[PDB]
C-alpha cells in the first residue's frame, strides 16, 4: 500500500479537479468494470488528451455515490512504477514487491488498480521489465486493472498479444473539441483563479485554446490550455512589482505562448488584419524584384484568405512558373519569414520515381512502428500551418500528378498510416523550369524564328487541363531588367562588408565594378543563379588570400577598379 | 540473468 | 507450488469454474491419452475462445461430480502458472529450485494432472539466458516415463511455429483438436453458463436475446469465434442493464439491448440490425420516384431486391443484389444510389474504376499497402465494406478497369465473402452492388456509317456481352438501362432544382415567380445528349441564383425578394423583378 496512493481516499480531501466532460467515456468504463469477465479496461489514448484524469473522475463518482450500489463501496489504487523500481537494481526484486501488493489487494474485495502508462510495464518495447506478472491477474479476474497506453505502442504490444488484448477492452479516447475543451477552463477556473486572485476574461480563454493548436502543434490542446493558462497567471501575478494588474487580457496570453513557441510576438498573436495588411510591404521591403508579380501574389493571399465562402478546399494553390533563380524561391522563404512558419522544400525531381512516389507516402522497405512513414505526408501532420514549397513539379511522373488533384479537390489526404491532414490552412507553391527551355532551344530551320509562346500554352504540354481551371491565378515571370540586376549587386555585397566589419576591414567598391560584375553573372537561362559563383569566385578568392598572409592582415583599406582596355578587374590594398 | 551471490555471515 | 498451482478440483468446490456443456468426444478423448502407460500428456490446440481451457478445468468439474471413470476418480488437476514461476528468481538456481519441487510434488501422487495453458512458453527460455536449460527439457525425462501427466491448451498457430520445432517435446504431446461444435450448440452452452450471468447482474436473459446473440454475432463480430463472442455480447448486456437504468426499470434483458450491444462493437448504425424498416420500405418506391424522375425500371428493381432480403427470401450466401447500370452519363445512374442510401440510412461507398486501370493497381482493392506495410488498412474494398457491413458500394466507370478486377468480383458475387492477403475474412452479404457504365450508349447515339441507318435496337447488348465476360454477366441480378430523358421527365427535373433553390431562398425571405416557359428554355441549354445533366448544374445556379444573389448582397434591392423571371426572346436572358 505505500507503493500506491488511494486516489479514493485523495477525493475525500480534496485536490481532485472536477471533471467536466467524457459523460460517454466515463460511463463506458463503468460498464466494463461491472462485466463477469474482461472486465479489465483499458484507456487507448494520446499524452495530453486526459486519459489519467477520467480514472480519477471514476474515483469521485464513487465518492460521490453516483453509480451502482456494486461499485459504491469499491475503492481505486494507482500504480507507481517509480516505488517499486526504486534501488532494486536488479529485475526479479521489482517483481516481488509487485506480487506482495498484489496479495494485499487480493485479500480485500472490489479494489481497482489505475496502472498508468502500463505500456512501460509490460513488452519489450523500443526504448527493462519482466511483464510476466500482469498476465495472472487478467487471467485470475480477481482484481481488476485500469491501464492507460498510448495509440503509439499499443499495436507493438496489445495487438501482437491474445493474452493482454483478450482480457482488455479497447476504450478510443479522443481529443475534446474546441467547444467542449472551453468549457473544461471555465470548470478549472475558479481553482486557478483561486490560487493568485486574478480574473480571467472569457475572450483570453476561447483564444488560448484556438490559438494553441494553430501554433504549438506539438501535444494535444488540453494539456496546452491548462499550460498557458496557468504560466500567463503565474507570470501576471509577478510581473509587475510596482503594479497587481489583478485583471487578464489577450495581451498577456500572447507573450506567454510566444515564449514557448519561441517565435515573434507579433507573428503568434492574432493579428492576422495587420499582418495580411502588411504583408506586401514587409515582403517588399527585403526584395523589390518582379513588382508586378509581388502585386498580384499579394492581393490574391488576402483574398484567398478570406476563402470567398469555400473553406474545404486549401487556402492557397497558386502556382509559379519561368526561368530558374529568377526569384522563384526567394519569394517563398521570404514570405515565410515574414509571417514566422517553417518553411518545408521537396524537390519533384528527385521523386521522379515509382519507388520514391511510394516513399512520399509511405516506406517501401519494412519499417518498425512506421515513424518515418511519408517523406511529405508526415512532414504536414508535423507542421499543417506551413507553406509546402515543390522543385521542378515538370519532371514528375503522371500517376504523381493524379494525387496533387486529390488534394486541391478532396481537401484530404490518405496513405498506409492513414493519418489525416488539414489541408484547408495548407498553402501550397510550385516552381516551373520547362517554359525557359523552350525559348533556349533552336528551331531547325535555316533562319530562326521567334520561340516566344504564350504561357498558357505551355503549361497545357506538360500539365493537366483539369487543373489551371481549379486555380486562382497564374504568375509568370518572363525576365529580369537591367536596373533590378544592377541593384541587387549593391545588396549582395552588403554580406560581404557585414562580414568584414567584424573582422575589423573595410573594403571600397568603385560603381565600374559593380555594373560589369552584374552583365557577366547574370544569365538568362539560369538567372541569377550563377551571379552567386561568378560573384563569390572573383572578390572572395583574393581577398581572402591577402586577408590572411599579406598588407591587409588588420586595417583593411582596400580599393578595386577595372582598366578599361583590359575588361578586368583590379584590386588594391593599403596597410 | 543469472547472477552469483556473495554471502557474510554476521561475525 | 504454494502459489504457483491452484488447485482447480478445489476451486469447483466453491466454484469459479464454469459448467462445461457437451463436450464429451473431446473430454473421451482425453481422458484415453491420460490413461496412456506412457506420454499419458493431452494437447488441446484449437482456435482462440474455442473453450481450450474450459475442457482441462470442466474435467476437474466433471471429477468432483462423479461424471469420470473409477480409474480417473481421485484425481487432482493442478493450473502452473508460468508468469508466478519466472517472477522473483533474480539468481542462478532459484527457477530451477521450485520448478523441481513441482515435480517432486506431481511424482508423489500418481493422480495428479498439470493444466499448464498457454504451453508455447515453456519451449521460450524460462530462466535461461545464453544457455538451453528451460523448462521443456526439465520435463521431457518425466513425461517420456509417464512420471507426470501434463495437459496444455495452445493455438494452432502457436502450435504450428512456436510448438512443433522441438521434436522432443511435441512427441510427449497428443494433439487433440478443439473446433467450435456449432451455431446452434453455442446456445445450449449459454444456458449452462446463463445463471451465472444472470447471478452476476441480477437479470434474467430472455429465450430469445441468446438465440438472437449468436445469430448477430455471427454476422457482424467475425474477427473473434463463436463460445467468446456471444458470451461477451452477453456479459455486456447485463452491465449495461446495471448502469443504464436508474432504478426500477426493466430488469429483463430484451433482444433490442441485444441488438445495441452488438452494434456498438461492430461500429454499426444500429438501425440496420433492427428489422423496423418495413415502414420505410413500404413506400419506399414512391418516395424514390418522385426524388428522381424517369428510369422507373431501376428503382423498382433496387426496391424490390432490398425487399426480399428482408422478407427472408434474400440469397443465402450471395449479396443482397448485383445491378449493372448501362446508360448516358447524367441520367440519374448515381442518383438513385445516393437518394437510396440516404432513405435507408446506410453509407454509401464509392469506388472510382478509372484509377484501377493496370494490373500494377489491383491488388490495393484486394491487397494491403505494398509489401507488408500498413497497420489497419487492408484492401481499399475490404476496410469498406468490414466498417460498414450494410452499405451501398458503388463502382464508377467499371468497363475501364481492369480484366484482373472482374475475376475478384466473381468470388463476391458468386460466394459473398471476400478474404483478403492479409488473411481477415470480409463477410458481405448486406452490401448492394451497383456498377456504371457508358457502353452501349456510345454505340446507339452514334448512327451508322452508311447511307442506309442500320438497326441499333440490339447493339448496345453485344458491346456489353463482349466487353463483360458471360461468367461476370451470369452472376448479376439484373441489367438495367437508364433511358434519355424526354421533355416530359426533363420538365420534372428542372422543377425539382428551382424548387430546390426556392426552399433556400424561403428560409431568406425571397420568393420567385419564375414562368412555365422559361422551364422549356432552361431545359435545352441545361440538359445535353452528351453530357446529360450534369452541366444543368451551372444553368440553374448561374441563370437565376448568380443575378439575383449578386444583387441581393449589394444590388439595386437590398432585401425583400419578390422576383420574378421570364424569358426574353430577343436577348434569351431572365427577367429579375425588385420589389422592396
Ligand atoms: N475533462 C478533462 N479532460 C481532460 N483533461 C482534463 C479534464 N479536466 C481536467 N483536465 C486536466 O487536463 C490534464 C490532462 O492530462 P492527461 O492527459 O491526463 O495527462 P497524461 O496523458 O497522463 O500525461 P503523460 O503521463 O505525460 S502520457 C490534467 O491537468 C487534468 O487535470
Ligand atoms: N529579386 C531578387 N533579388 C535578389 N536576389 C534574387 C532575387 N530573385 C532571386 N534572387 C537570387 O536568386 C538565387 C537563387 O538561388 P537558388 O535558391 O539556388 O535557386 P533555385 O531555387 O532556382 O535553384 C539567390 O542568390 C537569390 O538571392
Ligand atoms: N462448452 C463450454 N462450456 C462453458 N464455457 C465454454 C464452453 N466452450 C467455450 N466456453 C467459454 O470459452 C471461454 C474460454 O476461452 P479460452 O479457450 O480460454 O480462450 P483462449 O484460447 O483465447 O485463451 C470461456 O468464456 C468459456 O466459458
Ligand atoms: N434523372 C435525374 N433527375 C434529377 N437529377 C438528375 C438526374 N440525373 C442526373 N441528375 C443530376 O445530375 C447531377 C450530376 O450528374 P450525376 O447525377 O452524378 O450523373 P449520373 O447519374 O450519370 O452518375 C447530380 O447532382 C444529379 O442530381
Amino acid at each position: 500500500e505505500n507503493f500506491t496512493t488511494n486516489l479514493n481516499q485523495l477525493a475525500r480531501v480534496g485536490g481532485i479537479d472536477p471533471l467536466i466532460g467524457r459523460e460517454k467515456e466515463l460511463e463506458r468504463a463503468i460498464q466494463v468494470l461491472c462485466r463477469r469477465r474482461k472486465n479489465n479496461p483499458l484507456l487507448v489514448g494520446e499524452s495530453g488528451v486526459g486519459k489519467t484524469a477520467i480514472a480519477e473522475g471514476l474515483a469521485w463518482r464513487i465518492v460521490q455515490g453516483d453509480v451502482p450500489e456494486v461499485m459504491a463501496d469499491c475503492t481505486i489504487y494507482s500504480l507507481d512504477i517509480g516505488s517499486l523500481l526504486a534501488g532494486t537494481k536488479y529485475r526479479g526484486d521489482f517483481e516481488k514487491r509487485f506480487k506482495a501488493l498484489l496479495k494485499q489487494l487480493e485479500q480485500d474485495t472490489n479494489s481497482i488498480l489505475f496502472i498508468d502508462e502500463i505500456h512501460t510495464i509490460i513488452g519489450a518495447g523500443a526504448a527493462v521489465d519482466a511483464a510476466n506478472l500482469i498476465k495472472p491477474l487478467l487471467s485470475s479476474g480477481k482484481i481488476r486493472v485500469i491501464g492507460s497506453t498510448t495509440y503509439q505502442e499499443f499495436s507493438n504490444i496489445f495487438e501482437k498479444d491474445r493474452a493482454l488484448a483478450r482480457r482488455f477492452q479497447k476504450i478510443d479516447i479522443t481529443e475534446p473539441s474546441i467547444e467542449e475543451t472551453v468549457q473544461i477552463i471555465n470548470g478549472l477556473k475558479p481553482k486557478y483563479e483561486a490560487h493568485h486572485d486574478v480574473r480571467y476574461t472569457a475572450k483570453a480563454v476561447r483564444a488560448a485554446v484556438e490559438l494553441a493548436v494553430k501554433y504549438i502543434n506539438d501535444r494535444h490542446l488540453p494539456d496546452k490550455a491548462i499550460d498557458v493558462i496557468d504560466e500567463a497567471g503565474a507570470r501576471a501575478r509577478l510581473m509587475p512589482v510596482s503594479k497587481r494588474k489583478k485583471t487578464v487580457n489577450v495581451a498577456d496570453i500572447e507573450s506567454v505562448v510566444a515564449r514557448i513557441a519561441r517565435i515573434p510576438e507579433k507573428s503568434v498573436s492574432q493579428s492576422d488584419r495587420d499582418t495580411l495588411k502588411n504583408l506586401g510591404d514587409r515582403l517588399k521591403m527585403l526584395v523589390f524584384g518582379q513588382d508586378k508579380a509581388i502585386e498580384a501574389l499579394t492581393e490574391a493571399i488576402k483574398m484567398a484568405r478570406a476563402g470567398l465562402g469555400h473553406e474545404h478546399k486549401p487556402v492557397g494553390s497558386f502556382l509559379f512558373a519561368g526561368p530558374t533563380g529568377v526569384g522563384k524561391t526567394e519569394v517563398t522563404v521570404q514570405l515565410s519569414k515574414a509571417l514566422g512558419i517553417e518553411l518545408l522544400r521537396f524537390d519533384m525531381s528527385e521523386y521522379m520515381e515509382r519507388h520514391t512516389v511510394s516513399r512520399l507516402i509511405g516506406a517501401p522497405p519494412g519499417y518498425v512502428g512506421f515513424d518515418q512513414g511519408g517523406l511529405l505526408t508526415d512532414a504536414v501532420i508535423k507542421h499543417p500551418h506551413a507553406v509546402l514549397l515543390l522543385d521542378e513539379i515538370e519532371k514528375a511522373h503522371p500517376d504523381v500528378f493524379n494525387i496533387l488533384l486529390q488534394v486541391m479537390d478532396n481537401g484530404t489526404l490518405t496513405d498506409n498510416n492513414g493519418r489525416k491532414a488539414d489541408f484547408r490552412n495548407v498553402v501550397l507553391v510550385m516552381t516551373t523550369n520547362a517554359g525557359v527551355r523552350e525559348t533556349e532551344r533552336k528551331s531547325i530551320g535555316l533562319i530562326h524564328q521567334d520561340n516566344s509562346t504564350d504561357a498558357m500554352e505551355e503549361i497545357k504540354k506538360i500539365f493537366t487541363p483539369e487543373f489551371r481551371n481549379r486555380l486562382d491565378n497564374i504568375i509568370w515571370f518572363d525576365h529580369l531588367s537591367t536596373d533590378v540586376i544592377h541593384q541587387v549587386v549593391d545588396k549582395f555585397i552588403v554580406e560581404l562588408q557585414v562580414q568584414l566589419d567584424q573582422k575589423g576591414v573595410s573594403l571600397e567598391v568603385s560603381q565600374e565594378a559593380r555594373n560589369w560584375l552584374a552583365e557577366k553573372g547574370y544569365d538568362r537561362a539560369m538567372g541569377a543563379r550563377p551571379m552567386a559563383r561568378v560573384i563569390q569566385d572573383n572578390l572572395k578568392k583574393p581577398l581572402a588570400n591577402e586577408l590572411l598572409f599579406g598588407s591587409l592582415v588588420d586595417g583593411g583599406q582596400v580599393t578595386v577598379a577595372l582598366d578599361k582596355e583590359k575588361n578586368e578587374l583590379t584590386y588594391g590594398f593599403q596597410s | 540473468e543469472k547472477v552469483r551471490d556473495a554471502l557474510k555471515p554476521p561475525s
